[PDB]
């Protein structure tokens, strides 16, 4: 339990990037990857 | 969190952990 550890000085800092964030730039990579290819990690999509 | 004292001297301080509600703000996770 969080709320029973965090009573003891342990903290859980939340990650910079969230959960939205990452599932966006894994959905701009499958964009590009089925769009482009292998173009747009070389330059120009 | 401060921009650095080479440019200016203004700090923003931020309580890790709390509700804010104890103590512009700008409630976070
Ligand atoms: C935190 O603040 C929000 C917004 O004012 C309030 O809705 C909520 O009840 C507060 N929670 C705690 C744990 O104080």
């Amino acid at each position: 339990l969080i709320c029973a550890q965090k009573f003891k000085g342990l903290t859980v800092l939340p990650p910079l990037l969230t959960d939205e964030m990452i599932a966006q730039y894994t959905s701009a990579l499958l964009a590009g990857t089925i769009t482009s290819g292998w173009t747009f990690g070389a330059g120009p999509a | 969190i401060t921009p650095g004292t080479n440019t200016s001297n203004q700090v923003a301080v931020l309580y890790q952990g709390v509700n804010c509600t104890e103590v512009n703000v700008f409630q976070t996770r």
